């Protein structure tokens, strides 16, 4: 239902 | 006191903390080596961005659970519960706020200013658009319109830079892309803006695809993009 | 905390469970207990729920910490396994500082009082965990006694399938596995746990029946693994 | 592998 942001992993 | 330490030293315990699961003292050590006033590596930017958001990202949940309790509570409207809750998601709340204040302070006052290429530049703005809309997630009233002004205007300048500066296909501008959606959809109340940035920023990608090494960073983020886009229809 | 009533410091207590905040919970349940009446049994699981998380996030990270300094045999994992040390210890100190001045005592029914005892031993036993030399072996002999002290209640006063006198006797034969260096003795209660459970089972209140077969697995599963 | 004890589970 909550929209999705950017994932907390190393990039 | 963190001031006198190595630089090197607080780095390794950063890494340590990580590894213990120990986010809050993580935080704690990346502030101490930004404080050291050396420019960041790219490392260094995801230790910094891993534990804030760790630590912020408990807090979220936590006043989330707590807002949905009180609201519940207070629907029911019963002459006698209500009070503990409210007092329990302001405590929740004003530290949430606090850690917010901390990062949007080192943004302030040695990172935005202090770095020397546009990837990096881009990066800590979308930071800044991050924190000021976690802090716009818990405000109210006069507070809540000045926060979600500053969250735009943060997210905007990176935007700008990242056109002009970085390709399409980055992990940096497309995450900047993908939360400034979000902010349009679930802060700005503007539902046209979050879809029509969205679609745009996944087709553009998509196009340049063939080019990448990086394809599951980038392939990663256009998922999400493309998650939001479906949730959103 | 000692400015907040009782009920809102229980109510608060549960929020913070809920919202998985559980060193707010335990501070929470710390303001309860010292307002200097009995805990019920769900303000109990309250109280242990709310340190085990803490103690066992702390045990954890200083695990993980001691593995890498082991490994690397500069300065700064001693350091900061040090750091996570003494805040172990701290919270340790805290909950047996609360059983000694509040909880523990003489009066009130056996389920009580075992299990203010076999938290005691627990926690000593997490402080024996950390801890070298002299220190260490004091440390031993107080979660020896708090454990002998709760075993000896429990086999006079409750029934052999009753899940406190199980989860005691557990984390007692675990004691001796892993602190003690006693193996055949940790068998042997496993073992003698067991069948003394199973063989009474059949006089077990449905209310404790999932608990105390969970308990029951976990010997067998210890058994299977020590031997 | 450690021996298993007591979970932090409400009894
Ligand atoms: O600066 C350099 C090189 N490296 C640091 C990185 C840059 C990217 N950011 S992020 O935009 O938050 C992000 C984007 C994609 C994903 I998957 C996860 C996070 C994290 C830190
Ligand atoms: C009735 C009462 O005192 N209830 C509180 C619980 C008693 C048992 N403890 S415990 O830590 O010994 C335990 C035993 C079994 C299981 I399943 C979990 C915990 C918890 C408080
Ligand atoms: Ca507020
Ligand atoms: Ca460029
Ligand atoms: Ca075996
Ligand atoms: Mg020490």
């Amino acid at each position: 239902q909550r929209s999705t942001s950017t994932p907390n992993v190393h990039m | 006191a963190m001031g006198s330490m190595e630089r090197a030293s607080l780095i390794q315990k950063a890494k340590l903390a990580e590894q213990a699961e120990r986010y809050e003292d993580m935080a704690a050590f990346m502030k101490g080596a930004v404080e050291k006033g050396e420019e960041l590596s790219c490392e260094e930017r995801n230790l910094l961005s891993v534990a804030y958001k760790n630590v912020v990202g408990g807090q979220r949940a936590a006043w989330r659970v707590l807002s949905s309790i009180e609201q519940k509570s207070n629907e029911e409207g019963s002459e006698e519960k209500g009070p503990e809750v409210r007092e329990y998601r302001e405590k929740v709340e004003t530290e949430l706020q606090g850690v917010c204040d901390t990062v949007l302070g080192l943004l302030d006052s040695h990172l935005i200013k202090e770095a020397g290429d546009a990837e990096s530049r881009v990066f800590y703005l979308k930071m800044k658009g991050d924190y000021y809309r976690y802090l716009a997630e818990v405000a109210t009233g006069d507070d809540k319109k000045r926060i979600i002004d500053s969250a735009r205007s943060a997210y905007q300048e990176a935007m700008d830079i990242s056109k002009k500066e970085m390709p399409p296909t980055n992990p940096i501008r497309l995450g900047l892309a993908l939360n400034f959606s979000v902010f349009h959809y679930e802060i700005a109340n503007s539902p046209e803006e979050a879809i029509s940035l969205a679609k745009t920023t996944f087709d553009e990608a998509m196009a340049d695809l063939h080019t990448l090494s990086s394809y599951k960073d980038s392939t990663l983020i256009m998922q999400l993009l493309r998650d939001n886009l479906t949730l959103w229809t």
